[PDB]
């Protein structure tokens, strides 16, 4: 026999095997072949054949063991790959605070989470003071794993139950193995249509090959790790996921442990600094930063307390990095304002639905915050002036014909190019016009009223009149995965959010920014009094009508190719109106349902008021909420709130003609096109523009002023979610500085 | 973008849906 | 495939 190993640049000058299953092991001494699993592992060829001759004694084990990794993974079942998941003894790091020192557990104890939780040395003399098996050190070698035969297989991962269509091994987990919120599906199931903020767990996303570019040949270890993480997180959303946290439940024979232990850490800030884990209203103090001492050393102006700038203020504190927010208003929240003087009930004068909850950052903060969402259920009829619910027949009719002019509008511009865009609204009419024309069908006042409503919520999407929206790019956003699920009325409104994101953040209200100038050491900040501010960075995350009003003097000035992307997008608006009665007068007609649509009069009054809005999913109190859009919102410009209130109920008397209806006894009327600081609701895509342009704004400009906000985010626009989530990746660009 | 719609979303003009084809998949 | 990626993970 030899004392040598048969892997090739193997430093282990003394082999041993840790098996002792055959009667026969070689122990210490010699053997016909020393088999290698790391260089401080390995068994001899007695107890490699004790598994693996059928006349010996523990091929059954081997067998068996050979079956189930049959049933349950890709990977072939090798002795080696038996040994590594069946009988390599399992390492634990001593928890003494000033020993921490790794020990080998002996070979009939099985590691858990709990006793790796609160594991010392000798659990079973001062048993910290014997020296540390010299293996461990090797296995900060960056050659250590270079020379691991496989690669490590987790067990019991926290990650398995959410995995369980994956073959095991194919996520870094072991083949042998084994009340969330229903929104958290943070994995990509296989054969899935796109949804966003997924991961596929058997793959590494594109940022994290460029971090981890050691994992491109075998991200095995990565995966499993990341998996593990994510999990973790979304058990529990409501603290800091700390390595601490994460290392009990890291189980994995072997020296490798401490190799994958060693690792979680890198993973774990990478994940946070991201924005994956340990991020919505998560609020973490003084000694209990997310990251690094290394990345504090750096400071931020935010200009803007939106959703946008409050995400990005929330990240950058929680990583420890120093942050001033310089608000213009004399309030924090932006497009999000809440009014909450309406009896038992809060009403959003901004924002208040959250357009697909799965995996949405707004149903992660609302867990984090005990809130529930009221989910949207589907029915919306379609009632006229004056009284009549519209015939389900002429309904289908109509939604079908609406839908197929948007197909050959999608089959128009195929072959245009921004140079041959022209208006949505143009485009529709004239496929219209020319189908009429085509077949002789005719469709009464009622049917091309019906038509006017679908047209008029597209004008409420977009928030412009159809005339003004890209034919080419209007729905530009749906190229990339959209986030699915359920549509909510965020009931306590988002103003929770946004109060617990502020919330001990260093804000300066009533600060306009009037001058930003990047043109020395570091970035001077001039508000509207003259007052000064200085940082290493700034970031803005004004409204787009503001960018293109040129309210903040750049110097050196924003690029032109910048301005033509600004100007390319569409500053888009709507008006709210909320309405409170003394009595539910709809509740017979309209039954439950959470919605109602209005029937236009005519193409000029479409969007006036074309959908109301129950505020009260209890179906307890009285007051609905209606919206101005398209042409409407000029028409209410020179109105005051008396006059559109008395355009509404004149309304709501029509669709409810049949019976009386009660006067309102309190309401508002929102007026966000003439806020100075806002002058709009949300971006869209103009004539002659590209879904690009949301890419061109998001830009840095020379690492040290960089921007954030609705109209910056390309796959997400116009929502709190969007401008969130803008913030989150500013946060993340900033953080790598 | 059509994303905002909630009351009585728009269908027509989506382009093809695409699904994921792992191999990790048993 | 750009349509399928995380948002957060794609910023290069
Ligand atoms: C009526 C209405 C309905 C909406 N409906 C929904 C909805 O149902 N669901 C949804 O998701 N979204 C909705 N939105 C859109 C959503 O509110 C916005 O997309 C989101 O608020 C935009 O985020 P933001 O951070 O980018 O910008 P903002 O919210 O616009 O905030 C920007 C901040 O910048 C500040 N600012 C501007 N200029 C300066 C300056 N010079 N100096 C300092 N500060 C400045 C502003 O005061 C503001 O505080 C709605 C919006 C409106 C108005
Ligand atoms: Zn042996
Ligand atoms: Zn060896
Ligand atoms: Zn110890």
């Amino acid at each position: 026999g030899s004392r040598k190993c048969e892997k090739a640049g193997c430093t282990a000058t003394c082999p041993v095997c840790f098996a002792s299953a055959s009667e026969r092991c070689a122990k210490n001494g010699y053997t016909s072949r020393w088999y290698h699993l790391s260089c401080g592992e390995h068994f001899c060829n007695e107890c490699f054949d004790h598994y693996y001759r059928s006349h010996k004694d523990g091929y059954d084990k081997y067998t068996t063991w050979k079956k189930i990794w049959t049933s349950n993974g890709k990977t072939e079942p090798s002795p080696k790959a038996f040994m590594a998941d069946q009988q390599l003894p399992y390492w634990v790091q001593c928890t003494k605070p000033e020993c921490r020192k790794w020990r080998q557990l002996t070979k009939e104890i099985q590691l858990t989470p709990q006793i790796a939780k609160t594991y010392r040395c000798g659990m079973k003399s001062d048993h910290c003071s014997l020296p540390e098996d010299l293996r461990v050190l090797e296995v900060s070698n960056h050659w250590w794993y270079s020379m691991l035969i496989l690669p490590p297989l987790l067990k019991d991962s926290v990650a398995a139950p959410l995995l369980s269509a994956y073959y095991p091994d194919c996520v870094g987990m072991s083949p042998s193995c084994t009340g969330m919120n229903r929104y958290f599906q943070p994995f990509y199931q296989p054969n899935e249509c796109g949804k966003a903020l997924c991961v596929r767990p058997d793959v590494m996303e594109l940022d994290e090959l460029y971090e981890f570019p050691e994992y491109s040949r075998d991200p095995t270890m990565y995966l499993a790790l990341r998996n593990l993480i994510l999990a973790l997180w979304y058990t529990n959303c409501k603290e800091a996921l700390t390595p601490q946290k994460c290392i009990p439940h890291i189980i994995v024979r072997g020296l490798v442990r401490i190799r994958c232990v060693q690792e979680v850490e890198r993973i774990l800030y990478f994940m946070t600094r991201k924005g994956l884990i340990n991020t919505g209203v998560l609020s973490v103090g003084a000694d209990q930063y997310l990251l690094p001492k290394d990345y504090h050393n750096k400071s931020v102006i935010i200009i803007g307390a939106g959703p946008a700038g409050l995400a990005a203020a929330r990240q950058l504190h929680n990583f420890g990095i120093k942050v001033t927010v310089l608000e213009a208003k004399d309030r924090i929240g932006g497009r999000v304002w809440d009014d909450k003087s309406f009896k038992g009930v809060t009403v959003g004068r901004g924002a208040q639905i959250v357009n697909g909850c799965i995996n949405n950052p707004v149903a992660l903060m609302c867990e984090q915050l005990g809130i529930s969402m009221h989910k949207f259920g589907e029915r919306c009829d379609l009632i006229q002036e004056g009284g009549r619910i519209t015939d389900p027949t002429i309904d289908k009719r109509m939604d079908f014909h609406f839908n197929a002019l948007l197909d050959v509008v999608s089959e128009w511009r195929k072959d245009k190019t921004q140079l041959q865009d022209v208006p949505l609204g143009e485009k529709i009419e004239e496929i219209y016009k020319a189908f009429i024309k085509e077949s002789g069908i005719q469709f009464s006042e009622l049917e091309g009223q019906v038509l006017q409503f679908h047209l008029s919520n597209l004008e409420y999407a977009c928030g412009s009149n159809l005339h003004q929206v890209s034919a080419r790019s209007w729905d530009h956003n749906e190229f990339f995965a959209q986030f699915a699920g359920d549509h909510t009325l965020l009931t306590p409104g988002y103003s929770v959010i946004i109060e617990k994101l502020a919330e001990g953040l260093d804000i300066q209200l009533k600060s306009p920014v009037q001058c930003i100038d990047y043109s020395g050491d570091e970035v001077q900040v001039t508000t509207t009094d003259g007052t000064g501010y200085s940082a290493q960075k700034v970031l803005v995350t004004v409204p787009l009508a503001l960018l293109q009003k040129g309210a903040i003097q750049f110097n050196p000035p924003l690029s032109e190719k910048k301005m033509k992307a600004i100007n390319s997008l569409g500053a888009g608006i709507i008006e709210k109106i909320a309405l409170q009665f003394p009595y539910r007068f709809w509740d017979s007609k309209v039954q439950g349902a959470d919605f109602f649509g209005h029937v236009p009069p005519s193409a000029s009054k479409r969007g006036l008021f074309a959908v109301f809005y129950d505020m009260d999913p209890q179906k307890k109190h009285s007051v609905l909420m209606s919206v101005i859009a398209g042409e409407a919102v000029a028409s209410v410009r020179t109105l005051d709130d008396k006059q559109v209130l008395q355009q509404c109920m004149a309304t709501l008397r029509e669709l409810f003609k049949e019976q009386e209806v009660p006067d309102p006894t309190k309401y508002f009327v929102t007026r966000w096109s003439t806020d100075p600081w806002i002058q709009m609701a949300y971006s869209f895509v103009k004539t002659g523009g590209s879904g690009e342009a949301y890419d061109i704004i998001a830009e840095d400009i020379q690492g040290t002023v960089f921007f954030a906000g609705e109209a910056t985010n390309r796959h997400f626009p116009q929502t709190v979610t969007g401008a969130y989530l803008s913030g989150v990746r500013e946060a993340s660009k900033i953080a790598a500085f | 973008a059509r994303t905002m719609q909630t009351a009585r979303k728009s269908t027509g003009g989506k382009a093809p849906r695409k699904q994921l084809a792992t191999k990790a998949a048993r | 495939d750009p349509h399928f990626h995380h948002f957060l993970l794609s910023q290069t």
